[PDB]
RNA sequence: GAAGUGUGAAAAGGAGGAUGAUGAGAAAUGAAAGUGAAUGGAGUGAAUGGGGGAUGUUCCCGCCCGUCUUGAAACACGGAC
RNA sequence: GGGCGAAAGACCAAACGAACCAUCUGGUAGCUGGUUCCCUCUGAAAUGUCUCUCAGGACAGCGGCGACGGGUGUAAGAUGUUGUAAAGCACUAAUGCGCUGCGUUAAACUUUGAAGAUGUCUUUUAAGUUGUUGCCAGUGGGCAUACUGUGGUAAGCAUGGUGUGCGAGAAGGGAUGAACCUUUAAGCGGGCUAAGGAGUCUUAUGCAAGGUGAAUCCGGCGGCCUGAUUUUGACAGCCGAAUUGGGCGGCGGAGAAAAUGGAAGGGAUUGAAUUGCAUUCCGAUGCCUGCGGGGGAGUAUCUGAGUAAGGGGGCGGUAUCGUUCUGCUGAAGGUCCUGCGUGAGCGGGGGUGGAGGGGCGAUAUGUGCAGAUCUUGGUAGCAGUAACAAGGAAAUGAUUUGCGCUGGACGAGG
RNA sequence: ACGCUGCUUUUUGAUUCUUCGAUGUCGGCUCUUCCUAUCAUCGCGAAGCAGAGAUUGCGAAGUGUUGGAUUGUUCACCCACCAACAGGGAACGUGAGCUGGGUUUAGACCGUCGUGAGACAGGUUAGUUUUACCCUACUGUGUGGACUGUGCAGCAGAUC
RNA sequence: GUAUAAUGGCUGAAGGCCUCUAAGCCUGAAGACCGACUGCGCGGUGUGUGUGGCGGAAGACGACCGCUGUGUGUGCAAGC
């Protein structure tokens, strides 16, 4: 019945930390779609996470590999395989629960002008290793994903046109303010306000 | 256990599963890497498997090394080669996703064996051209042409329905690539314009098939014991009892032939007319390029042809691709041939020009 | 050294089909296993069960019985219906 | 129990190291398999003695059903018994030195000697509230664990002691498990806890200190214990202030090598896998509290798990004698729908069917099925599958032409 | 050296938990995959390393590791070649895959033992190898155009 | 083609000296990843297929590649 959406921003938020909470919010009926994917970190240092990547790619069904697990190497299909395993999704409550969730690289046109949020506990400045961490773009260009500096140009070429539309809106922000303060602004009004 | 005396397997496993080709026409997989300050020109070109013949060269190395000159005879095939048309224009821009291709240009008159390729043969039942031109200029990471070949020439194969393609244009400044595309829309262009003599190429296309095929053939393993019950061409251990199951890289009975390859480094020898006389070699007589009799299952060659050094993928009359290298080349030892074979292959031929066999015989 | 009883009160009559006649009645009664035709619903998940709710499903729980045995869902035996 | 054999234990009507047929004969089986309805009350043993006894049996122990009959599986005060642990050299047996002392030992050594066990008196001590006897079943392969011995290099090895479990014990928790921790059994409601937990699967909060598998080695810390050097200028190589040797307690690193791809339960986590805490919260069929049902009890109440086994009360098949009813105005049987009962089961309605069918009390039994490589009959899947046949032709076929090799008589047998 | 501490599961023992209304018991031939405790090939230390030839150590499992005489053999032992001719696991991998030389009931000979019928992990010779048409696995094939993008899976050259 | 292992080096403290290491950096393998090469699903688009018959370069049967009357027969060429 629920009809609410949520635009959440990965940019400086720890990984593990964001995918436990977006799975809550989608099996409380909410719809999630994450942007910039490809920012999201890691904790520590990049000898110690393609050592964790490297032992994963090494599991594979020997009788026959095209039954066995699918290694992904973009960050926003990779992401999207975190959340996927917070929860039981051969379950039919859990296959619900994946219809509501997006996932991209970058941020899309189409959502260009509405507002983003953080989730408040998965910021790296709160852990002890601040200023050691990899993102999750860079470890992942160096087992074989090619869109990375594509991907920082559609966000910055966004982020301008984002601001210049805020630089319009500010300044009617004054031109209005003047008018509420007119003459025969407050007369007129007066009046409406006079017939309740 | 542990097992003595190793052996390497039998066979590749790069090229498993072994299944029919879905197109006689298979499209490459890459193409060159551009480097534009050069003038524009084509990397790829259509031509139909003729024939193969002989060649004798001499081997330059005149200086007083201890061999001056020696004498090779090499195999070289033969693939007919008509002119061809393009008709379209093509662009692809950059993505977060990969490469988008736009929207497309048509030229003005597409020909009527295009449309047999596009809609069946029973297809008989504007300054738009001009806002497309701009997209391909403004965006377009990269181009490409559409061009279609002309079988009606060659009427031993019976076509009227073409092969169509697309073929990367290489030469810099993507509007550099465009007008000289504007300029060549329904007109030819011709395989003397894309190849030089000496060059290293490569070709692409389906092997001749053989059907439902033991595992002695498909794969090359032994035979067992004349005294061996339940026949002798197979393999007699699947695996083991752990796992209990059959693996993927066990050798099976199954298709084998008309599979897509790709070949690389075949060097070009020669490029003609099949209406006129064969020559730069050392000898006097005529010798247009075809033997006595004609090619066996295959007509005589009229329109312009290429030859190359070696074995060709695939079976007479088969259509086949032709690359440009992608990779580094030195410079090619300097080639001399002084003669070129042109007896009967059907039986053992010992006339060259049907003329030298009327004398020999007087009447 | 077996297996096999029954039209009806009356032959008043049937025995390829169809159309009919006689009779109180087409003719002892006629279960399960299994099948054909039509029509409603569901499915690409081995199926089937209990709780709680509902014109199929969505949450939780649930390994195949009988038996001998210190000990059985058993790669222990018997069991197609 | 005979034959016949150039000998193989060969052959004697498809089984020969003793043929076939009927009877004695339902031959005996300490061994294997099977043994048919509901609810309810009690509830074991896997040990001792004797046994051609060891896969069996008898007797005794433990349990069920009774009947009859009046008056302590814990402590305290007093007073006896014991020779282990530990320790020691007084006896028996061992063991190095110094020329009286120092050094080392004991299941079959003891000058000493516990904790713990074990007798008797006094309810004229505390606290609490049984005697006699009848008829009989199952059981006599056990196993686990806390603590504690013996043999063995050792074992998920073999064999003893004391308690408690599984067996015969569900349910909640430990991811998963006969035996571990909580706790003892699914009626309808309202409250609270236990073990275990509170990022996410998955019900439910925080505060703080450190940090980012053996011998044998190495480092660190606003940690602690002990010593030394120094503003009269140390340590390091004139400079101006701390320098350093040994140890201890936490922490980290080497030592550290296996065979399908893989496991703090998983994704993950820099404390969400470490340590210390409690002022919050979640969590059983257990506890408290209101109703309902059974069984005891001396009638204000108390009490419900259960294999082998035993007792009480009910449901159903077919008949007899004893009584009391119904059917052609449509019985039984069969099929679909519906009411009552904790259940075994008992009623009603509409089609079909075309002749009989019941209630209640006592009585007689060939009296209730899922299994026995059960008996007889019928029927599926496998599967339109395996296997077999399709013999040379000419519109016609007493005509033309192509191929194969047994063909004709007497006897046995029919 | 004299002493002391570990690891593996390839030896042979120790045990008797599973299977006696049956899980086909040695070796070879054929074929695939995994381990590293590395024999060769690639990189790099030490020396009682002048050079040459070797010896000892570390990173490293991608690719290679043969042909014959005698024996049923595993094993062993020699000849020839080689860059080198390492060691192991997969129901002591693999019999509805084969073969049947070892083992191998019923025929027979010899030696020793027994009065005898007979015995011997003592030697010798002759001695039946059954059935897939089911489910899954795996190999192809089918499951309705033309031109292409991009994710996933496979993967090749090595040595003289 | 990119980044690395063992080892060898640059700058540099802790520890006024020293030191390839604690922050950083350079180099470097038959190895890793990527490229190229083969197969499959899913997308997009000025785009949706010859019923039948006859052939083949294709084929166990289905499929695939072609045409939509251009075969058969005969002559010449080229061979045994």
């Amino acid at each position: 019945e629920k009809k609410e959406h949520v635009i959440i921003d990965a940019t400086g938020q720890v990984a593990g930390k964001l995918a436990a909470k977006v799975a809550k919010l989608l099996l409380e009926g909410v719809r999630v779609t994450v942007v910039c994917a490809e920012e999201a970190v890691f904790v520590g240092s990049l000898e110690r996470a393609m050592d964790k990547f490297k032992q994963y790619l090494n599991k594979r069904c020997l009788v026959n590999p095209r039954r066995g697990p699918f290694h992904f190497r973009e960050p926003r299909m990779h992401l999207a395989k975190i959340i996927r395993r917070m929860i039981s999704y051969k379950k039919p409550r859990g296959k619900a629960a994946m219809s509501r969730l997006a996932t991209y690289e970058g941020i899309p046109r189409e959502l260009e002008g509405q507002p983003r949020y953080k989730v408040t506990c998965a910021f790296v400045k709160y852990t002890g290793n601040p200023n050691r961490y990899v993102t999750l773009g860079k470890l992942l260009s160096m087992f074989g994903w090619k869109h990375a500096e594509a991907a920082k140009s559609l966000t910055d070429e966004l982020k301008e046109r984002e601001s210049l539309a805020s630089l319009q809106k500010k300044d009617l922000d004054k031109k209005i303010e003047e008018l509420k303060t007119d003459k025969n602004f407050e007369n007129e009004v007066n009046r409406r306000l006079a017939m309740l | 256990s542990c097992r003595k005396f190793n052996a390497p397997r039998h066979g590749s496993l790069q090229f498993c599963p072994r299944k029919r080709s879905k197109t006689i026409r298979p499209a490459a997989g890459a193409f060159p890497a551009d480097d534009r300050s050069q003038p524009v020109h084509l990397t790829g070109f259509m031509a139909y498997k003729a024939g193969m013949t002989h060649v004798v060269r001499t081997k330059t190395q005149v200086a007083k090394n201890k061999q001056l000159s020696r004498e090779i005879m090499d195999a070289v095939t033969v693939l007919e080669a008509p002119p061809m048309v393009v008709y379209g224009i093509v662009g692809y821009e950059k993505t977060v996703t990969g490469l988008r291709r736009l929207p497309i240009v048509t030229a003005a008159y597409v020909s009527d064996g295009v449309l047999r390729r596009m809609f069946g043969n029973r297809y008989a039942s504007g300054s738009v051209c001009e806002s497309r031109v701009e997209m391909i200029k403004e965006r377009a990471h990269c181009v490409r042409v559409l061009v279609q070949t002309q079988p009606t020439l060659i009427k031993g194969l019976g076509l009227k329905k073409a092969h169509i393609a697309e073929i990367q244009v290489n030469g810099g400044s993507i509007s550099e690539k465009v007008e000289w595309a504007l300029g060549r829309l329904e007109k030819e262009i011709a395989i003397g314009e894309v190849f030089g003599v000496n060059e290293n190429i490569d070709t692409i296309g389906v092997t001749k098939g053989k059907g439902f095929q033991g595992t002695v053939k498909r794969f090359g393993v032994r035979k067992q014991p004349r005294k061996s019950r339940k026949g002798i061409r197979k393999v007699a251990c699947i695996g083991a009892w752990h796992p209990s199951r059959v693996m993927y890289s066990i050798a099976r009975a199954g298709q084998m032939g008309f599979h897509r390859r790709t070949e690389k480094n075949k060097r070009v020898y020669m490029i003609g007319n099949g209406s006129s006389n064969i020559k730069t070699e050392f000898d006097l007589t005529e010798k247009p390029i075809s033997p006595m009799g004609g090619f066996p299952h295959y007509g005589e060659v009229r329109n312009d042809f290429i030859m190359v050094k070696g074995a060709v993928v695939g079976a007479r009359k088969r259509v086949v691709t032709l690359r440009k290298s992608l990779l580094r080349q030195r410079a090619g030892e300097e080639l001399v041939i002084k003669f070129v074979d042109t007896s009967s292959k059907i039986g053992h031929g010992r006339f060259q020009t049907s003329a030298e066999k009327k004398a020999f015989y007087g009447a």
